[PDB]
């Protein structure tokens, strides 16, 4: 096992620099904050010489504030000086209650450090592939590179040749100061209509459906998982996804610790604990979690059969309807009343391949809908009792005949599941019908990824259906590609085929670029031209580390992320915090935002040299010296209470923030939107909500069905607790890679019986899509002939045996992934130590 | 002093000690709780005639619960938030939510069949030195 | 500047584990102790409680041996344990006397540590091309994969399709036991012709001229340099890389405190304060420290034009011999009296291209190299009373009419310069002429590069001249390519052309392989014979790091390196010594011999399997568990006087070993040879010492005359004192790189201002053969129009602007290179903190 | 205590120095030699209203032969094995035999103009730890 082997920490003294500090990672931003000292100087155990006021000469107890882990601690350059630094999670914080995650309590560990050596991998300055490697050099010949080969080639081929991949989230790599960054550059100053997103290969949205109805997908408060008399969990695996809202929020619930919260603010009515619905064909560790919390009485896995949820959702939807249990006042007021007519090609496809699904009127949604318990039990596999019971737990009145509270929250089984137009809208009936939007312990909710921090110009140039980026550039097209913090190498869809064509296209420009003279610059640019010209790439990658993608690059920028700026984001309630920057970039790296206006300037500078002068005059507004003229720019002055925000209102408010929308600023307090559809007026033009008619059709994909029937096990994937991402940190952290060397296939003990596989095994799984490799872990709670791989790996990755597959609106279908395996080499010895034992907590 | 001075303290005696029970011990002083466990298997940090005999904190890292031991499994869990440790394999963290493994002892059998503890590989929770 | 902010260091305690450590690094193998002890256990300040024995809470005075630098100190893994260690200089080996190097002195924190971070870029598992990237597996998939390309090739095409590049060197990297391991794989159990060195394209010797007049080039000890009269340092910059036998041996003659010892072991003729002629075209540190030692009077610096030492040797030789100035016992008793004929095509051309010069009597060599001092002093530019000085300063007898005593020591200046078989024997000429060989205060030898530690089976199929690899792999010949050690990305010669074509080749079967399925073994191994068959390389790389060239290998393979495992090798007076084990190999990584035997192992399978058996038997004898049995193998049976060495006895014998080759054994100790040839009697058949006629004919390599006349700099290249060879190591080692974070090039401060650049401009150099990059580093010492770049390095490699040019024997010139200077970039930002002052020491 | 606990030492007092003329110091204790210099430009680790005083140790972290100043070039010179140090740019060996740029040392000027030193940055020669 690894172990630091660190006895004892530097102490925070007294007189320490305090910076708030959300979490650079998950969904759920919780708070922490930075403490900064000079090195050479150290708090004592004496409370007045340390920041606790505590006597750290003696054992703290459980729960304590006055201590801190070792990856909590660390060495950072500050203004051009080693200082120390505690990043160590806030107690005070309502998100989290002083919980730190696994991931983010090793913030500190993660940072960029010399003097302690920490991720020396971290990218220090540009590079370029030149003389046959690449080299690195100053910023103004980098972007002046980049800029001269991206003017050329957008004014010989229009913009449509420049292809862009960039982030669209929040927290670290990510952010309103990076969104507008990148979100000017692209759709301002250009229109470029061929971009996609960190996640998906289109420039769309996760969850058009919910949108479309007049839902926004954050409508509700963490508190609502405090005070909801049901959770519907939908394809979430919260206790590793969104660790801390489950345990800070949703055990308290379970727990029946909220109850006598639940009674103060909702007295007239009957309260129990929290029970959950669990929709997940995978029991997961969160399963078991709710049960050893709630008992397994109130916990209600619907254990379904891969991509059926549309199918449980309709079921769901017509018992209740049939019952009349629903809130018949929050539809005739709240909802659209006048149904309109099925499209001439429904049920089997919508109105085009913008509109998947048809938008009416309850009564008519729930005719469209309608599916019986018995047809939806043969779909999902779930025995009929057990849909009747959740419809039950969902709808039945509570005593006296007062409206059962349930919050519905979704995730990445729902959103990269089967049919998600309409997967997504029939849960959000569910929602609607039982007014369950708008009010305590309510809501139909992503329970989200990373933190939101999304400020952008219009981007209706992009069109609905947008262009599917991935298939564009393995088709040969495109000439210039930007990518802005993701590595479609380890995380996108059909990723095998995806690394062949990126491979080659980029190699004939590195090929050409080898064989031409650098000091003649236009010489360099035309030989790259002529290369793009032929069928290659020119790609630029922005990042922090070197990425997998960007070993195929030919410039890199380097990056400054979280901490190391300035940052504003929120989180899944729409909690915005300022995170206060308390280190320096590593070496001359830079904040994305900056980036992007440097790359403007030099787009200016170049388009003019070229005589295009109209064209240079569209990069301008990127005067920024600092992320918070970023902040100011776009933030302030686009987002809807923009007015009220600034760096220092949001950073005196602390880690608690203000919920987004602001709606004004009185007494040093920004003042925000607790829940939003209070009022019952929805996000359309007539402020009514509408239902969605979404009668299942099947796996949805093409090519799904086949795939499914042609091979062996389901490749179910997604995330480990452990993890982070695609563990571009946690590459270089000896914690989380001595745990999983390589990624995690999950696999049922007779399945690897059967197979002829033992423990650590190294296998390969391979489909039509490609092929990738994996180590078996014996896991008793899969079910014969469900896996379950560990996404986004580098030592193995599970996109590969992803195919191209996308709804009508370019929403990648990951989870509906089928494969065969077969063993690569017994169980290695870098494998050894590790345990195989299961995750499941015992009593 | 550049590293922390570890006394060397007297636990138990291997006879005292029966297969797959936890004995309470606590390391390096009275006030951070642990065990002794005779494993029946080879492991790492394990001493003994089998090599089966380790010593851990069983106070969570991540938030300070006490860890209980289940017998069947021989892992230690917590009733926090649901971390799972295995003694059998240096007390790696099996699914949890500390930033460490369950910090081990550096034990030595004695001739005499009694067992010192002079050092801890992790950082115990509740204490930012191991030794106070 | 980098500081480490480590304040204190964890004593080593009184009961420490002690083990001999020969630096991992250079020729002259300073001794070391490595002391272990375990985490959680530490001296004290009291001498009972420290290695010492000394109050260590007392200020310690200069050159205390109780003391040791942060570089010094790490943490490792022994057994699988975390340990303390200490790995610092033996006050007590004669050969650095308790001197580190700033590189010695940096190998604890040069090793690889979990625990603090330090060398995480150290390879840990094979690695294999599969599925689009590099992926992590286990030995016996990849030595599989190795075996089955290499088998199938080999059977198909012959052993000319395989293309090794090795070590041939000793100390890390190195020695006895690997030199073994690899040789007996590809000279014993097969016929590898096409096999090249680490440092130069073919297999031969770097000193055939000395080696073919039978004066074997590391003939004398260090001693010898403290006894001299005259030192004749030739193309060395032994400050920077020879630096303890400079500081150990050389400074004590020149300072005059090895007069005692001279008038002691030589009464019977006067002795003064040595001198030094040091031949260079560059005035170096050295020159300067030599000057600030001996006095300005006593060190001719003969600051010649490029590639011009022969021209000056024969210069030397017909003046020294004309004068008679020469040692007539010696010639009459022990070298050639036998008349000879001139070839042919004398004087342009050798006999053939085996044979670049022609051996022959002192007389006829004198009268071949005939040269008047006027025609040198044109060819050299030096002033003619230099070179009467010079020759003055080597034969002028002593005050008794005493033979005047001089070391001849030479190195890459005269290896890698022009016509490096007659330039090297005429060096000898003069060294023959004055019998200063076999005898105190003389010697004509290499100063050096590695340690060394050859033992191989005989070379003998590879032939003379051997064939010149990097041009059959340019020209698109081989099929499998084995890489040990070495790294042509950074140190081949024409290394930009190299580089082009390598990666286009290793493309071929990279697509290819990504293309075919992995878990069909057999169809992987098709795919990429068949991409070979096309015109690709499959190469495979075995090293410590990843590598530039391995950025294009298909599989790589973890070497663990000396103080990882035991190893053997002798300094460039003969000294062998044990470097003995302290720590582990990282994760799965194991020593080169025996990755060659595993190797072996898995050839002889696959090749059983095949169905050719008879091959197959010729991969036995390769059963080695540890590298103790490579070096009873290897050094124990095939060396003179191996049946006396063994590692306990050379244990025993400390840092301080013995010089081979052993004679016997003797009341515990090993007993050896102090100088070579002191009976007179030389290694060729009759025992007598040829001359070298050996006329002057320009600058002998092709395009080197063209090269020069139509390119405006010299671009001389070479070592810094700071950096060791390519970086491997230095790259992640701050305090290197903080220095150097790019390859300075010295330049003239007029040179500077005529081509409008400043101190840290990033500058491309430009030829024929290809471009680089350094950063100008103004050089008041540097003559108009020579500039000096750092050689080897990754962010800017100087082979790249090195033609192909060899001599006939293949020696690569790489000295001897003229190009262009233009401006890439302003000063970057990453070399705002650097100083650019003098590297000379001032008064 | 987990790191060197430095003592805040006055060394002297802005008013004394003489541009580019070194003043022998001792940090931080009187076996441990080093000079505060005033530079005339604003420097890494350099206080002052100038920006320019640095103070560093004279003893060569090689082999601990005391340095010397040269005041055309604004080095210090080892008269042991050649090197050569900046106080220009933090210290930096320009080229040596040192595994460690020059030691120096954490300053502070004070309202009255007095210099106090409260750390140094790397490992002085002959101790190994700075405060014995
Ligand atoms: N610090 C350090 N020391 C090392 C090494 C290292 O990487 N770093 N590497 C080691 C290795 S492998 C080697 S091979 C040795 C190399 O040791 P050296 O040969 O001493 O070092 P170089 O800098 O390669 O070249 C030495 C001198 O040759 C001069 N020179 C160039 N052209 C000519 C010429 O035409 N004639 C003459 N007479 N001189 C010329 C250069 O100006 C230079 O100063 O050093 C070893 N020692
Ligand atoms: S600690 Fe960070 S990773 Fe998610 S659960 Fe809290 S935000
Ligand atoms: S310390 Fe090492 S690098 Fe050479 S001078 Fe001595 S062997
Ligand atoms: S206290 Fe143990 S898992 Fe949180
Ligand atoms: S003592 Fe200063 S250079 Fe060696
Ligand atoms: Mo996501
Ligand atoms: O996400
Ligand atoms: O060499």
């Amino acid at each position: 096992a690894f172990k630091r082997h660190i006895d004892r920490l530097p102490i925070i003294p007294a007189d320490a620099k305090k910076h708030n500090v959300t979490c650079h990672f998950c969904i759920v931003g919780c708070g922490y904050h930075a403490y900064t000292w000079p090195i050479n100087k150290q708090g004592g155990t004496d409370p007045q010489n340390n920041i606790f006021g505590v006597d750290l000469s003696e054992q703290q107890q459980a729960e304590s504030d006055a201590w801190y882990s070792p990856s909590m601690y660390n060495v950072v350059k500050q203004d051009g000086r080693d200082v120390h630094v505690v990043i160590k999670p806030d107690h005070e914080c309502v998100v989290n209650s002083g919980l730190g995650s696994v991931r983010g309590a090793r913030m500190a560990e993660t940072s960029f450090s010399e003097a302690r050596n920490t991720q020396q991998q971290r990218l220090t300055d540009p590079l370029v592939w030149r003389y046959g490697q690449m080299q690195p050099t100053s910023w103004d010949d980098a972007l002046d590179l980049v800029a001269r080969v991206t003017a050329k080639i957008v004014k010989e081929k229009g913009e449509d040749a420049l292809i862009v991949s960039a982030f669209d989230h929040g927290g670290a790599g990510g952010g309103y100061e990076n969104t507008w960054g990148t979100g000017k550059l692209y759709f301002e100053a250009m229109k470029v209509k061929n971009i996609r997103i960190h996640n998906r290969p289109a420039y769309n949205s996760e969850v058009h459906g919910t949108r479309d109805m007049g839902v926004g997908e954050l409508n509700n408060c963490y508190e609502d998982a405090e005070l909801a008399d049901t959770i519907v969990a939908v394809g979430t695996n919260a206790l590793e996804t969104q660790t801390n809202y489950f345990l800070n929020h949703w055990i308290p619930n379970l727990r029946g610790e909220s109850l006598g919260k639940k009674k103060e603010l909702m007295p007239e009515e009957p309260h129990e604990a929290g029970r959950i619905i669990i929709v997940d064909p995978r029991r997961t560790v969160t399963v078991n979690a709710c049960e050893q919390t709630a008992g397994a009485d109130n916990v209600l896995h619907l254990a379904i059969n891969s991509g059926t949820d549309l199918a449980l959702f309709n079921a769901l939807f017509t018992y209740i309807a049939d019952k009349g249990w629903v809130d018949r006042d929050f539809i005739d007021k709240s909802t659209l009343r006048e149904g309109t007519a099925r499209p001439p090609l429904y049920p089997a496809r919508g109105v085009s391949e913008a509109n998947p699904g048809h938008l009416s009127s309850f009564e008519d949604a729930v005719e469209g809908c309608r599916m019986s318990i018995e047809e939806a039990a043969e779909i999902t596999g779930l025995d009929a009792a057990q849909i009747i019971k959740a419809a039950e737990w969902i709808g039945m009145p509570k005593e006296g005949g007062k409206r059962r509270r349930v919050m519905f929250g979704y995730e990445k089984g729902l959103i990269w599941g089967n049919d998600n137009y309409r997967t997504n809208g029939a849960l959000v009936n569910l929602a609607l019908a039982t007014g369950n939007i708008g009010r305590p312990g309510g809501g139909v909710v992503r329970l989200g990824g990373h933190q939101e921090g999304y400020v952008r110009p219009s981007d209706a140039h992009v069109g609905r259906p947008a262009a599917y980026v991935d298939q564009l550039l393995i088709g040969g097209q495109g000439g210039v590609h930007h990518i802005w913090g993701c590595d479609h190498y380890k995380t996108t869809l059909n990723a095998h085929e995806f690394k062949r064509v990126y491979k080659k296209r980029t190699d004939m420009v590195k090929d050409a670029m080898s064989a031409a003279p650098y000091g003649d610059r236009e010489a360099m640019v035309n030989a790259i031209v002529d290369a793009i010209n032929q069928g290659g790439l020119f790609a630029v990658n922005v990042d922090i580390i070197p990425t997998k993608i960007g070993e195929a690059c030919h410039v890199i920028l380097p990056a400054a992320t979280s901490g190391e700026m300035n940052l504003t984001s929120m989180n899944g309630e729409r909690r915005m915090r300022l995170t206060e920057r308390y280190m320096d970039p590593p070496g001359q790296s830079m904040p994305d935002c900056l980036i992007a206006a440097r790359l403007a300037n030099t787009m200016e500078r170049v388009l003019t040299e070229m005589g295009d002068v109209g064209y240079a005059a569209q990069f301008k507004g990127f005067d920024w010296q600092t992320e918070e003229d970023a902040f100011m720019d776009g933030y302030n002055k686009n987002a809807h209470g923009g007015e009220f925000v600034t760096y220092e209102r949001l950073s005196a408010m602390g880690t608690n923030g203000f919920q987004e929308p602001a709606t004004g600023f009185t007494d040093g307090k920004i003042e925000g939107t607790q829940r939003l559809y209070t009022d019952g007026v929805f996000s359309t033009d007539d402020g009514k909500a509408r239902f969605m008619d979404a009668p299942w059709r099947g796996l949805q994909a093409p090519g799904k069905q086949q795939q499914k029937d042609s091979h062996k096990y389901l490749i179910n994937n997604g995330r480990a607790n452990v993890v982070w991402q695609s563990a571009y940190l946690d590459q270089e952290n000896d914690f989380v890679m001595d745990r999983f060397p390589y990624p995690f296939i999950e696999m049922n003990p007779e399945d690897m019986a059967e197979a002829g596989l033992k423990e650590g095994d190294l296998v390969e799984i391979y489909n039509d899509a490609g092929a990738t490799q994996a180590m078996a872990y014996p896991t008793p709670t899969a079910r014969r002939g469900e896996t379950f791989m560990l996404f986004g790996f580098p030592t193995g990755v599970q996109g590969n045996v992803t195919s191209a597959g996308t709804n009508e609106l370019i929403i990648p279908n990951y989870k509906q992934t089928w494969g065969n395996i077969r063993k690569i080499s017994d169980a290695p010895r870098n494998v050894a130590h590790l345990s195989f034992k299961s995750k499941e907590y015992q009593s | 002093a550049a590293g922390v001075e570890y006394p060397a303290n007297r636990l138990a005696n291997i006879s005292e000690l029966t297969l797959n029970e936890p004995l309470d011990v606590a390391y390096p002083d009275e006030d951070a709780a642990g065990v002794l466990l005779k494993l029946g298997t080879r492991v790492e940090g394990g001493v003994g005639p089998d090599g089966d005999i380790v010593g851990f904190s069983t106070i969570c890292p991540h938030k300070g619960a006490p860890l209980s031991y289940s017998a069947d499994n021989k892992t230690f869990n917590c009733p926090g938030h649901f971390s799972v440790f295995d003694p059998e394999k240096g007390g790696q963290q099996v699914w949890g939510q500390a930033t460490q493994n369950l910090p081990q002892y550096v034990l030595r059998v004695a001739d005499n069949g009694d067992i010192f503890a002079e050092g801890v590989d992790e950082l115990i929770y509740g204490r930012l030195s191991n030794v106070l």
